[PDB]
């Protein structure tokens, strides 16, 4: 709710210490203009919980559930036209492109030229995570350390 | 067109069971009537970045017989491509524009799968990546029980050997679990057993299976017996020789065997069958080997032509 | 000037996109507390210039001269007791520890558990820095690539 | 009678601007309408003293497309002839009798002009000997560079690297040096700049050049941009990386950079050409080296052919 | 007389506790109050027919601080005597006659066992044989978890890692077995557990063991953490991410940690123990390889001397 | 306390004139009056993780001629240790324990200088990093120069050769830029020749020197004739060959020289000084080497003694 900008996509609720690691994956800072980063404050639902909203940009529907293996739970509420017309929460997507390392050591995506690119599974039980390249199925806790 | 025109094959997965009934189906057909200047005046590629000579034999002698011709190498850390620095994929990028259909073995993982990202129109046929996929071995794996069990389905099929790390018998399980009834049967140390992903797979699809401690108690049942070998360093030089015996199959076993039954083995062995089984009728492993011209033949011809005409 | 809680340490008027990068070599989100992150706006002496201030936290002296070779001009003025009393900017200092890396391929630092640390020269002219380790002296624009 | 019938094609300025122009020509034309088996039945060899594949691969397949027969070898210190003791002279007097061209590349320098002396009637196609030629490589630069400019003269032509021992720009500036007007540019480390005798030539046929630190000085005034290697242990680990992203390529460069202008390799490259050049529509190394097959089929037909018939 | 003077030292169910006992409290003495010129005179063959430096140069470094000479090799498939055709037993038989205790490595097992057969009054040390035994190791292991924990008995002491395979672990466990109470803990991956014959052996004596999943679960309990590595071809390239981490111990873990508590470790790690345990004051593996030192010299004293006089 | 004791001696700019002064005042008196069990007891470990024997055997003399014993190892890619994963910072942490002085020679550059943050107080010695430092090289050739000399001041001083990758004559001239006057005159190929960072200190402290194009314009103005290899790689096959032989000495040059003049040379040498020179007495390299025993003695002896008592 802190101070920021009217119009941008807001980003909201990020959990305990993501946050910089979402704008460090995700590359949020290439395509400028104000981002107002919170962080480390208390929010909604949380009172302890990081967030951060960002002007001109407007983040797809695809682009939003690439943070569900990070937050699930976090609002991407858009500041449309004039004022916040447009809720959203990300859920599990299909495939996560970019982003994860295979743990593999011999997969041939830690030599090349490859975007990385694993397809997802479990809704939620345990999130398994299989490599396009080395067609190997991890758990998402193990791809998670990077 | 072909179903499989143009298609790169990577996985055995990655096909379903209609087209595997068309590798198959082309097969058996290619042996029966061969055409010699099928493939005449295309090039391909024998890119094994990994020797192994016993899969490039095979897989050049393919090409050949279809009237194709083949420019390639075997690597042994010296071949200048793909080695100094210059990336897998720029050097895919360079062999994609003289050839028209890449074969490809690599130590790497998804090497294959790299491939088929920088060859563009080319068709990339998947040799054997690393511990991931070799669909060739599969397909002629496939071709031989159905060519002498006359069917791939609702049969008693047995598994012997290293099952934990054996890829080869990992993917014979999956291809054949897009067919019906079908029991398995897994005999294994009780190290090296079957890897519990596979009998997860098993058990959504509904399929049979059991898990036993030696061919004493399979025999009878069995239709196929692929049998792999379980290495000394897997094991525990003591636990090796206590349990070993019962992997290895000389013919004294092969006495409740049923009339149709098949010893196949993916090769090379070394002593876990016994020369006694060779002169056995159930010995099939050396035509095994064979129809795998015939399969890999029905790849090179799928994957290079629209209109096949046989 | 934006929104931002009294007391901690203000660092401001940050470079030309720079700002994610030093919050990411210096480490600061590590030690938590509110890390009001500006970022992408306009600001003093420039009018689009980066920025951000933190809570509780207290750079030191040498903390600060380790931004020199990123920023140099940029304040860090102090929002001590409860309002910004104590103002500074950084020079260049004597040795950069950590962040950087030896342009040499051949050098240990690369295979190992040490801390890379570069001695500076050059007040100006072309700041040149050599390697502790293999006692290399490269231009500064040539070891900030990274 | 071909002019080229029976020559021994060993060094670029051994060819005359004429039968330059007849090499080219030619290879547009194989290019255009194939000729499949137009060598059908002669046999030749690709003796590769010194392994190199990304060579052999091309030129293997080159024989191929045009319905010829290869026997041959990569060498790497173990094939029996032409090591032990037996001379590269008495090797090429025993290959001389059961081929019909023979392929070749070696280590040392004047080998393939050797082996001219003892293949009597046989074409000898040098792959290149060590240090010196590889006019090969040259002939599909060339064919490249007018494929795309759609003429080799008055062009401006960058020349990017390891100028001094960089044998490949050496010899597209002597064969490019028998046409008229074309500029050229030279970006060099000041270490590794393009030797003076060829400097000395440039000069006495009037030919203009310049000098540069940088591609960014020359990028809107160049119409080809041949880009080399810069070699770590040729500079000192300080020097070469002040000066080593001059010499760098990314795609951010080619900005100002006209619509016609080519950016070519002759490969393998490492880093001095960036993965965001490869999308960007003046990158042509890749194409580059396609054309080597069409370059080295030429050769290879006016070689073997003296009523040329296409 | 010494008990242990002329005593071929080759495994660690050789000895007894008594003996093991004369061999810890004589190193805690030589480290105490050195005896430089003990050994002065004498002549030792440094044998590793199987390189091994971390153990070579600990075992000959030992022989100097007693005074005494050094003849040796390093093997690496090159050295002339036990190559050729020159049998073990053959070579033991002419080094025997020159020096006066020969310290041994070999790759085959009962290497050092056959050696004692040759080798007549001369004492062989074991510096390893195959698969089996290292004394000299456990030697100095537990001379290392005593100098800490003040005593050898009614200990908690886990034992982390490879375990199956694991021949520092298995031989560490039979020797502390000799003695009371000491209760173990094993934390292994399913697949690489310590072999049941341990497991039995354990059971008659009436020892207590639990089983484990990670070091989580043991850590407030433990009095040593015996830590060794889980090799990655053993267990599956996926099996070994989803638990590789349990085995890691990095210093975050060292929270519940008696503050006696020592982190062993046989060495080399790589990645399962991390720098930040090097700080924390419960790390021990750099000091426990430096006491290997005293408990060498231990048994070349021993063996060497009858009236030891310290 | 000595002013060198424990401490490591890594660089030559390290040091400062005044010890570079007692490191050369001692190795005059050792080599006057030998002190052969000064450091008796001390074990020094020679670690050669890059094999080089000449630099070794030197080394291991020294150690020897003052009593000390020795452990050690060439390595070439065998040793199991620092070899396989284990960090070169984890292989000193253990080697620290059982030695009193390391010496150490590595192909990574600043690998003594990490071995420095974990050998405590054990001492290091640097036997040469990579293309980094080799003091004790310099530290035998100023204790040359200056035992023939009579004087490290006001000398005419040659330097022959590669002078830019050349760095045993870098580090000569920063280690006689301590002193005073002294001239330089640099001989070397226009494309090897002295890089110009040594060049801008040598203008700060406000040394004279030249530069030449052959040791025929320098030798009756000079006192030391520091001679070095010009590599065959590092120029151009033919200008290699037309500037090859102004860098070459044999006798026939030595017509001018004074009487006090000494050629000297690193070594090897191969053919740049020939065989005639050898008997004139200007030659003295040979020499040369054989005083880097008592220069490399020294180094031991002040690192590991408080009270120098010579
Ligand atoms: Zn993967
Ligand atoms: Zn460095």
């Amino acid at each position: 709710q802190v101070e920021a900008i009217k119009r941008g996509t807001v980003i909201d609720h990020i959990p305990a210490q993501i946050g910089f690691k979402l704008l460090s994956l995700f590359k949020l800072t290439e395509t400028d203009q104000r981002i107002t980063i919170g962080l480390n404050l208390p929010s909604g639902e949380m009172g302890r919980k990081d967030l951060i909203k960002i002007e001109n940009t407007f983040l797809s529907e695809d682009q939003v559930d690439q943070l569900a293996l990070y937050a699930p739970q976090a609002t991407v509420n858009r500041i449309d036209n004039y004022e916040v017309v447009g809720k959203s929460r990300p859920s599990l997507p299909e495939r996560i492109d970019n982003v994860l390392v295979c743990p593999n050591s011999n997969c041939i995506s830690h030599a090349e030229p490859v975007s990385s690119s694993f397809a997802v599974r479990k809704r939620a039980n345990d999130i398994a995570l299989k490599c396009k390249y080395c067609e190997k199925e991890f758990s998402h806790n193990v791809v998670l350390a990077n | 067109a072909n179903p499989l025109y143009q298609k790169h094959i990577i996985s055995i997965n990655d096909l379903s069971r209609d087209d595997l009934n068309l590798v198959l189906a082309t097969a058996a057909k290619l042996k029966a009537n061969p055409q010699p200047e099928l493939l005449k005046h295309k090039v391909i590629a024998s890119c094994f970045f990994e020797a192994s000579t016993r899969t490039r034999l095979s897989f050049e002698t393919s090409m050949h017989r279809l009237g194709a011709s083949v420019v390639g190498f075997s690597d042994s850390a010296n071949t200048s491509l793909g080695k100094k620095g210059e990336t897998l994929a720029d050097t895919i990028s360079v062999i994609s524009t003289y050839v028209d259909a890449i074969v490809m073995r690599h130590p790497q993982e998804g090497a294959a799968r790299l491939a088929t990202e920088f060859s563009g129109n080319v068709p990339v046929l998947n040799a054997g990546d690393g511990s991931n996929q070799h669909p060739t071995q599969t397909l002629l794996d496939l071709f031989t029980i159905q060519e002498t069990q006359g069917r791939l389905d609702n049969l008693h099929v047995a598994m012997v050997g290293d099952l934990k790390f054996g890829r080869t018998v990992h993917s014979l399980t999956q291809a054949l679990a897009k067919f019906d009834g079908n029991r398995f049967y897994f005999i294994a140390p009780d190290a090296l057993a079957m890897p519990q992903y596979i009998l997860d797979m098993l058990d959504e699809k509904g399929i049979a299976w059991s898990l036993h401690s030696s061919i004493e108690e399979v025999m009878a049942e069995v239709d196929i017996l692929y049998m792999t070998r379980v290495q000394k360093e897997r094991l525990d030089p003591s636990e090796y020789a206590n349990v070993k015996a019962q992997f290895v199959l000389r013919a004294s076993d092969l006495h409740n065997a049923k009339a149709n039954m098949k010893v196949l083995h993916p090769l090379p062995r070394v002593d876990e069958i016994a020369t006694d089984v060779d002169k056995t009728p159930h010995a099939w492993y050396f035509q095994q080997a064979g129809n795998g011209i015939f399969a890999r033949q029905a790849l090179l011809a799928l994957v290079l032509n629209r209109d096949l005409v046989l």
